[PDB]
């Protein structure tokens, strides 16, 4: 039952039990019925925390593997590599579950005209391919990098076409898409110009600010700004 | 920093 | 293999994958060989974090369930009660796993002469019976409250026979033993007295601080003091 | 506050 599952996700969130939460929102998604805005954000939050634990864990254990190489301890490096790889398959499994939800229900069942959801899901596809790229190697890396950028491109094309420059979903897309360029594609200039164009474009049209989302718009504008001043300086 |  | 399982616990700790850490240390313990100081603390850390998560989740959902009772929403209160109970069963399982490690291996295998180990482990038995007591009801509560007190009491008598008053393990036992009286027994005077005596016995014997534990001793003396100031006020 |  859908309301049962949604009540569970809400309780899980407050309990900070993000596997329970992701597990309930996966079940909601598999009901093959549209998600509302709030339902979508519950899905996003759940999986952000789930994948985020693995991303953090992974960066800690990669640091150690670097410090073990420099040390020359070859026995330690063998087990530290194996654990990094254990964490990696977990991370990949979470990303693949999300991507499959997007592919098999969310983006699939989107009609042309549900532009708000479409952008949201394609950015999300952009995000999880970006998390795969973070840990991918080689030919696998180039495939998930390409998929991330194609998803982000489509989302952003639709968003410029259908959304005001201050819509938070557009601003948050611009934000994550610039971060793709900065840290995945290592295009500092392309990253900076994209974040800069979205900021400029939002303030030109401050009049478009909205009673129910003005806080979020201005929030993400500041985050664009922060990356800009960090990147350029 | 990506979107929170 | 013991090296393998212990390596894994160290890495799992760095990565804050505490279920992975607890599972590795449970296995180390199940080899039926003694734990060094390092090993013991690894076990304690793993399980403190595993159960602490459950305890934190339990408290949050219990607060919701109280508000849903007063709101009078019978359909949701059904669902919050059930989730709080799912978490309880999780919490109880972790505590009984720990308590079975203690009873079946760790306390069991202690010499009549490995006093530091015994105190450490009986403190641990008190702690996990106390965590059971935080969620228990009726006759089951009585049993685990008595179990907690009996393990704390034995631990504390051995520690007064065999440990200096500045010993961190004896101090932290005093700390948790006083907390048990305050919040489990609702006996604030008895809690305050035992806390005060511990702080007082340590101060009488500052001459017994060691190079390798003075910082931990002084930290825990200050926690004893912190509690007494909260409690007396 | 119990022992960290």
């Amino acid at each position: 039952d859908r309301e049962q599952l949604l009540q569970r996700a809400r309780l899980a969130e407050q309990a900070e039990r993000y596997d329970d939460m992701a597990s309930a929102m996966k079940a909601v998604t598999e009901l093959n019925e549209p998600l509302s805005n709030e339902d979508r954000n519950l899905l996003s939050v759940a999986y952000k925390n789930v994948v985020g634990a693995r991303r953090s864990s992974w960066r800690v254990i990669s640091s150690i593997e670097q410090k073990t190489m420099a040390d020359g301890n070859e026995k330690k490096l063998e087990k530290v590599k194996a654990y990094r790889e254990k964490i990696e398959k977990e991370l990949e499994t979470v990303c693949n579950d999300v991507l499959s939800l997007l592919d098999k229900f969310l983006i699939k069942n989107c009609n042309d005209f549900q532009y708000e959801s479409k952008v949201f899901y394609l950015k999300m596809k952009g995000d999880y391919y970006r998390y795969l790229a973070e840990v991918a190697s080689g030919e696998k890396k180039n495939s998930v990098v390409e998929a991330s950028e194609a998803a982000y491109k489509e989302a952003f094309e639709i968003s410029k076409e259908q959304m005001q420059p201050t819509h938070p979903i557009r601003l948050g897309l611009a934000l994550n898409f610039s971060v793709f360029y900065y840290e995945i594609q290592n295009a500092p200039e392309q990253a900076c110009l994209l974040a800069k164009q979205a900021f400029d474009d939002a303030i030109a049209e401050l009049d478009t600010l909205n009673e129910d989302s003005y806080k979020d718009s201005t929030l993400i504008m500041q985050l664009l700004r922060d990356n800009l001043t960090l990147w350029t300086s | 920093i990506s979107l929170p």
